């Protein structure tokens, strides 16, 4: 048994209950993100308060506003801040963890010069 | 400076049996003076009074007397036809602790009284008072002192040609400590086992054959008539702000001379011991520990009752309470650890067994302390006892389960290191332990646990 | 007429004067329960059923706490999972080691909220043991296994306020309460096979099964 | 699982062809002798499932001895 | 520690590719779903070609591995059968999901 | 612990018939009569009480007489003649000896007064007296812990105990005379501190009369 | 699937084991709604039958309820 | 290896029938069927293993609450009939006092690693 896991004294299962803590798959169809070009979003909001923001969120929910004059009505700093890059390049497939290749060659390679098969590290 | 009672201020004269309880005595006292003119007062004036005095609860919570009294008259209370009733808890049953019984026996007119005058202020037809069992002679004293009142026109129909009708009736209790929790009392009274209510519905909604009742101590009770007469400014005049009045300080334990008395709230603790029981035995130096009021509140170290007054307030502010205002000095010479045990076993024998936390919480309890007793178990246990203590804590259905987790609680947190040399002790001397008190001879054999002390 | 109150969030409509269990189930909501029945009078004994409420100050029972106007209640926070994992671990304690003789075993639902809303592991090794309990006799259909008893009274309200067998009842007190007779008298009515059903655990099983 | 905590090698073609597919698995030969190697060397200490028993059945002294732990290994395996 | 914490940079990644690509391809691109490091791409079956396309031969994609396409059966559903389609791109070490739906008599186009 | 289950015995079973003696009876009439009408199972604990009173102890067949007598059923009145450890459902002897122990008497000698008894009389604390006259109890607290190691004899409170003075209340008892109805060997009356009184020393009591509110 | 009389169950001679000739005896669907059942019976040709739910008829319940007051005879003793 | 049903050292049967192997075998191979004995016991009246189901495994023996299905390391029992490969109930007994000796070294040496 591990620590502090197995302690008789100080773990609650709850605090460590992670299948109960699974991430929720998050869906998104073009009307949540045509909301999230319209009104900004959570982190950077675009939207005013009151009646104005609650009524704004309602009307694009029900059809008010399509993804593409959406998409026409962006500005330059929404487009290249939250759809292509700052610089307007397009973001790249991401990868979780890259991986840098480097060929071992001389001595460390698994075969000789002639043989058609090298070493990546 | 709090704590200096003066006879002429004393309430509960006849105390120390010096004066009699005979009705005529009792008259020589005052009581049943202006009876009259008290009851023709309006109810409000009553409830007023009472409120102004600062009187709070004496069973042991001290929650404010007069509002208590005031929920049984809601603003159309009298739309609800049916009797109304007013229960005197005199169950007793809090270990440490004898001030009722000394109540029921010196000055049962006063109690008389004070049902008189606190059915009057609730509005109620008739008082049950409910007597722990064991207060056979007690309940012979009280009796014999109700037939005289009865006899006198003091206590019946026309309360002393008040137009306002009592009876008073003596209800006995067999057996049981959790009866004098409120609801288990009215559950008693009404035929059943013991067993405590939920609550919603409250006593002053939904009570004794589901009336509209009000549950209270004897003390509360008895000082009400002379705190009526003497007036509420008076009585708020001793002891502080929110702990004001004198109250009965029975103390026991390892005192040089035990005592039951009567004192101002608010005084310190050093003072009392010394100037009423003779002082702890060996001195102040030899003091391990106090709990004040009875078994239920957590115990207090040597250092704090140096400090500490004999209030609500205070006793709260250091994590303990007054509770029934039974002091137990326990000096140098016993085991603290020993106390718990037996504090802990008297729990596990009163729980009444409804609600699962208390019912097996209790159980284990015992058998956990029953292992530190003898130091058959790890230090890390000990956190694990703690956390016990949390799992009945705010769970149950009443206070006895809270009751049961504080000493344990007090314990731990004063005298950690006395269980630790114990679990010491045992480790040098018997062998290792394992969780639970096993060792490494252990085993089951035809039915027994062989290979162990087994606590 | 229908009052409303928030719980988990939710907006919830609901008679007045109904338990909060009720409005639970109502707004979708589920809540562990072991004493509680809907065709029972309500108990409060198990203590399963506990909640926050803004204006409680410690966790109430569902079971019994009456719902009121612009009540809020949370089922969720992290002192309600660990009131649940405290109440499952002293039901716990002296339950016997029996699921794999004991009827109830699959279709449990000790079983099926230790898992739940339990602890995956247990706490108690203490060297005397668990309590037990004697075995008793009321007749050729319910057979007794008493050490399994939860002491929810589900039986005893059953046999009491719906069949009208008052030979039914609890006896002691504290850790010995027991359910049963007293003394050795059959569960005498026709619809006392119905407690089968009403017993969570496996304490009263169908004999002839 | 602990692949990014051995040191290995990847052999990579260049033709194609059978023979530098079978020269690419004669490597692998060797670079898997090494994680071996590197995996007796580095075993540590501990659990080797995970340490809940609602994903994991418990131990067989604890499911005969302790009632949660019972009740687990019931639900587990049926 | 949570396992999934561990992709949380990651995810906030994978949302901002896919919103790109929605931004790109509007026609076609029903939503989206991300799972830890799993991108899924939702579609109509007349989408598939461009779409696919799309992933093989765009330049910040460049998906050229197809690994499976399966059926999950949904008797729920009007259309009861989803397509499932896997991508990967080697030069970018990235995997993309790719759904679309059908029926016991409507097909789907060949990605042959 | 507490004994939850009846077994029928030859002395202890349900055909064996009690019926309250007349003067007995009339007290259940005058105790029923304090309860509503209604309401009247309400004086089981009483009327169980008179019973164990006539009879040595609470039989099955008191039980079932109270039982029928306040028309309930006789598990209502099981239920509350076991809950109360008051009652007592074994048969015992003329003189019960009750220990406190809990820890007010504990920490003044309550061990050292189980050993006097419990030498003095071999048996348990559990059990009775060969001789059925005595039978000994561990207790919980009774009330009287300013008198810090007391007892009982079958109602009657003995206070401030030794182990020589209560081997010889048990000899007193064990003859068949009462040495003192007061609880020891007069050293208090019954709450004061052993010094004698600090307090009230005034030969009359001050009237309340003397101090009044100014409304009455 | 309803059972086939002939076809659903037989014990065998060897071993004792139950045989089947109904290929559908082990088969369950499951749907999100009654429509999309009858949707999906209706797509195969499957003549079925509909049973319609039964529920708990919803009632006020309350704790206090336990102990109010009779002003009659008492119906019965409440035990708790 | 082959299938065994063993005893206490009573000579009481170990099964009590909870059916737990029946309901994680993952080929089916398990058909019990149980009652309660004249004297009380909880015990099947049978306990079938097919063999030419079964994949070895050994999954009944983790399940097993009591140790009572266990696997030996017997594999030579190659039969010429197809009937001969139904195990009952006597047949594994019977298979368990054979084995005994075998199963508790095997135990001795493996329980504490279960
Ligand atoms: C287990 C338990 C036992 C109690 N015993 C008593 C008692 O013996 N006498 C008493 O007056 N209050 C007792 N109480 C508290 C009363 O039920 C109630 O809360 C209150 O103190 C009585 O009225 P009061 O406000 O006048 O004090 C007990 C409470 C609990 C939880
Ligand atoms: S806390 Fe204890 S005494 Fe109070 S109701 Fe629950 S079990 Fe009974
Ligand atoms: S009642 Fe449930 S938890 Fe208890 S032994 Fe039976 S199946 Fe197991
Ligand atoms: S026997 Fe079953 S239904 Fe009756 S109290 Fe015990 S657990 Fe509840
Ligand atoms: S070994 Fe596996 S397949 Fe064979 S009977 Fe046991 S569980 Fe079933
Ligand atoms: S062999 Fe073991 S698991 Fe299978 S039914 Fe018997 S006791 Fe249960
Ligand atoms: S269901 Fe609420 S306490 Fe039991
Ligand atoms: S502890 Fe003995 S009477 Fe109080």
């Amino acid at each position: 048994s591990s620590y502090p896991t197995n302690d008789i004294a100080e773990n609650p299962y709850w605090k460590r209950d992670h299948r109960r803590a699974y991430p929720q798959t998050a869906f998104f169809d073009q009307k949540t993100v045509t909301g999230l070009l319209e009104l900004g979003s959570e982190a950077t909001p675009r939207i005013a308060d009151g009646e104005a923001g609650t009524k704004a969120l309602a009307n694009i929910a029900n059809g008010g506003v399509s993804f593409t004059q959406a998409l026409g009505k962006s500005s330059k700093d929404v487009i290249y801040g939250e759809v292509l890059t700052v610089n307007g390049l397009p973001p790249v497939a991401p990868t979780l963890a890259p991986k840098q290749w480097k060929i071992i060659e001389g001595e460390a390679a698994i075969y000789p010069k002639g043989y058609p098969c090298r070493t990546f590290h | 400076q709090y704590g200096g009672l003066k006879d002429q201020d004393r309430i509960f004269q006849n105390l120390y049996d010096n004066y009699g309880w005979d009705l005529a005595s009792a008259r020589k006292q005052g009581d049943w003076y202006k009876t009259k003119e008290l009851i023709l007062k309006g109810d409000t004036w009553i409830i007023d009074e009472i409120k102004k005095s600062g009187l709070r609860g004496r069973g042991g919570a001290g929650f404010p007397s007069g509002l208590k009294w005031s929920f049984m008259n809601p603003p159309g209370w009298e739309k609800n036809e049916g009797p109304r009733y007013l229960v005197v808890n005199a169950d007793e049953g809090e270990p440490g602790t004898c001030k009722d019984r000394e109540i029921m026996r010196k000055d049962p007119h006063k109690l008389v009284e004070g049902c008189l005058l606190a059915g009057r202020a609730m509005n109620a037809t008739a008082a049950y008072i409910y007597i722990r069992g064991e207060f056979y002679n007690e309940a012979a004293v009280l009796q014999t002192a109700i037939n005289e009142a009865y006899a006198a026109g003091l206590i019946g129909k026309d309360a002393c040609g008040s137009g306002y009708d009592f009876d008073v009736y003596i209800h006995r209790g067999m057996g049981a400590y959790v009866c004098g929790e409120e609801t288990s009392l009215i559950e008693s009274l009404e035929g059943k086992a013991g067993k405590p209510r939920l609550k919603p519905p409250f006593p002053a909604g939904v009570g004794l054959f589901g009336r509209p009742s009000t549950v209270t101590n004897v003390e509360t009770v008895a000082v009400a008539p002379t705190i009526l007469r003497r007036g509420g400014d008076w009585f708020a005049s001793f002891g502080r702000e929110r702990n004001s009045g004198t109250k009965l300080f029975c103390i026991s334990g390892n005192v040089n001379e035990p005592c039951t008395v009567e004192e101002e709230m608010s005084i310190p603790l050093r003072e009392l011991l010394e100037k009423h029981c003779g002082g702890i035995k060996g001195g102040w130096d030899n003091l391990l520990g106090v709990i004040p009021g009875g078994c239920s509140v957590p115990i207090l170290p040597k250092n704090i009752c140096e400090d500490v007054l004999m209030d609500f307030d205070a006793l709260k502010d250091v994590q303990s309470g007054l509770g029934t205002a039974a002091v137990i000095v326990i000096n140098k010479q016993q085991d603290v650890i020993r106390a718990i045990q037996r504090f802990a076993a008297f729990y596990k024998h009163e729980s009444c067994g409804q609600c699962t936390p208390c019912r097996e919480g209790t159980t284990w309890l015992l058998k956990a302390m029953d292992r530190f007793r003898t130091g058959q178990a790890k230090e890390r246990e000990i956190d694990m006892l703690y956390e016990l203590t949390k799992d009945i804590e705010g769970h149950t259905i009443c206070a006895l389960g809270d009751a049961a987790a504080w000493p344990i609680q007090g314990l731990i947190r004063n005298f950690r290191p006395e269980m630790e040399t114990r679990m010491k002790k045992f480790h040098d001397e018997v062998g290792a332990v394992s969780v639970g008190g096993w060792m490494k001879d252990a085993r089951v054999e035809k039915g027994k646990v062989v290979g162990a002390p087994l606590p | 007429a229908e009052i409303e109150l928030t719980i988990d969030g939710h907006k919830v409509s609901i008679e007045a004067g109904s338990a909060l269990i009720q409005a639970c189930e109502k707004a979708g909501v589920t809540v562990p329960r072991y004493c509680y029945h809907d065709k029972l009078a309500i108990a409060g004994n198990c203590r399963m059923c506990l909640v926050d409420v803004e204006r409680a100050p410690k966790p109430v029972a569902s079971c019994a706490y009456p719902v009121a106007p612009g009540m809020v209640v949370r089922t969720d926070t992290e002192r309600v999972k660990q009131a649940r994992e405290n109440v499952m671990e002293m039901m716990l304690q002296n339950h016997p080691l029996d699921c794999p003789v004991c009827d109830q075993g699959g279709e449990c639902d000790l079983q099926d909220q230790s898992m739940r809303y339990g602890r995956d592991r247990g706490r108690f090794t203490e060297i005397t043991g668990k309590r037990s309990t004697e075995d008793k006799n009321i007749g050729p259909l319910v057979k007794t296994s008493m050490n399994r008893c939860i002491h929810c009274t589900r039986c005893v309200r059953f046999a009491n306020d719906i069949a009208g067998a008052p030979e039914l009842g609890s006896s002691g007190r504290g850790n010995d309460m027991q359910i049963g007779t007293y003394l050795e008298k059959n569960l005498n009515t026709e619809l006392s096979g119905n407690v089968i059903d009403l017993c969570p655990v496996g304490a009263l099983t169908n004999k002839p099964y | 699982d602990a692949y990014d905590k051995v040191d290995f090698d990847v052999p990579v073609g260049m033709n194609g062809d059978c023979y530098d597919r079978y020269l690419i698995r004669m490597a692998e030969f060797r670079q898997s002798l090494r994680i071996i190697e590197q995996c007796c060397n580095d075993m540590p200490a501990g659990a080797v499932k995970v340490e809940d028993f609602k994903i994991n059945s418990p131990p067989r002294n604890l499911m005969k001895e302790d009632m949660e732990a019972l009740i687990h290994h019931f639900l587990l395996y049926t | 520690v949570n396992p999934a914490d561990r992709y949380l940079q990651h995810v906030s990644d994978l949302h901002q590719y896919a919103k790109y690509i929605m931004a790109a391809l509007p026609k076609y691109i029903q939503g989206f779903s991300v799972w830890k490091d799993e991108l899924t791409l939702h579609v109509a079956p007349s989408a598939v070609i461009p779409v696919t396309t799309f992933l093989r031969d765009n330049t910040s994609t460049q998906y050229k591995s197809i690994i499976d396409i399966t059926a999950v059966d949904y008797p729920s559903r009007e259309n009861r059968f989803e397509v499932v389609y896997n991508f990967l791109s080697v030069r970018h070490n990235s995997r993309i999901r790719l759904k679309t739906y059908a029926t016991e008599v409507t097909p789907v186009p060949s990605i042959t | 612990h507490i004994v939850s289950v009846h077994r029928n015995t030859e002395n202890n079973n349900p055909s064996i018939p009690f019926e309250f003696s007349p003067e007995n009876m009339k007290r259940a009439e005058e105790v029923i009569a304090k309860y509503p009408p209604q309401y009247k199972k309400a004086a089981v604990m009483p009327l169980l009480d008179i019973g164990q009173r006539q009879l040595g102890y609470t039989s099955i067949s008191v039980m079932n007489y109270v039982a029928k007598l306040l028309e309930m059923p006789p598990m209502r009145v099981y239920e509350v003649a076991t809950f109360y450890t008051m009652y007592n459902r074994t048969p015992m002897g003329r003189y019960h000896l009750q220990i406190c122990t809990t820890t007010p008497c504990q920490l003044c000698g309550s061990d050292g007064i189980m050993e006097a008894v419990q030498n003095t009389l071999n048996i348990k604390p559990g059990e009775t007296t060969k001789d059925n006259l005595f039978t000994l109890s561990e207790v919980e607290c009774l009330g009287a812990c300013v008198n810090a190691p007391m007892m009982a004899i079958n109602d009657d409170y003995y206070e401030d105990l030794t182990p020589e003075g209560t081997v010889k209340l048990l000899e007193d008892c064990k003859a068949g005379k009462m040495p003192t109805p007061g609880p020891e060997n007069h050293v208090r009356r019954d709450c004061e501190p052993a010094s004698g009184q600090k307090v009230l020393l005034s030969k009359e009591p001050h009237n309340v009369a003397d101090f009044l509110q100014e409304g009455i | 699937w309803d059972i086939v009389d002939v076809a659903n169950r037989w014990e065998n001679d060897l071993i004792g084991w139950q045989s089947s000739g109904d290929y559908m005896q082990a088969t369950q669907m499951k749907f999100t709604s009654k429509e999309s059942a009858i949707k999906f019976a209706n797509k195969q040709g499957w003549d079925f039958y509909i049973q319609e739910p039964h529920h708990r008829k919803f009632r006020v319940k309350q704790y206090a309820n336990n102990f109010v007051h009779s002003y009659g005879k008492l119906k019965h003793i409440r035990t708790k | 290896g082959e299938h065994a049903l063993r005893r206490y050292p009573s000579g009481e049967e170990r099964c009590i029938a909870c059916k737990l192997c029946e309901a994680i075998c993952p080929a089916l191979a398990i058909t019990i069927d149980a009652e309660e004995r004249i004297d009380g016991s909880r015990r099947t009246t049978k306990y079938d293993i097919d063999m030419t189901k079964c994949i070895y495994c050994g999954y009944c023996q983790e399940s097993c609450p009591v140790d009572a299905i266990v696997e030996t390391p017997n594999v030579e029992y190659a039969t010429e009939t197809r009937e001969e490969l139904l195990y009952n109930k006597e047949k594994l007994l019977a298979n368990g006092d054979k084995w005994e000796l075998e199963l508790q070294y095997a135990l001795d040496a493996d329980a504490p690693y279960r």
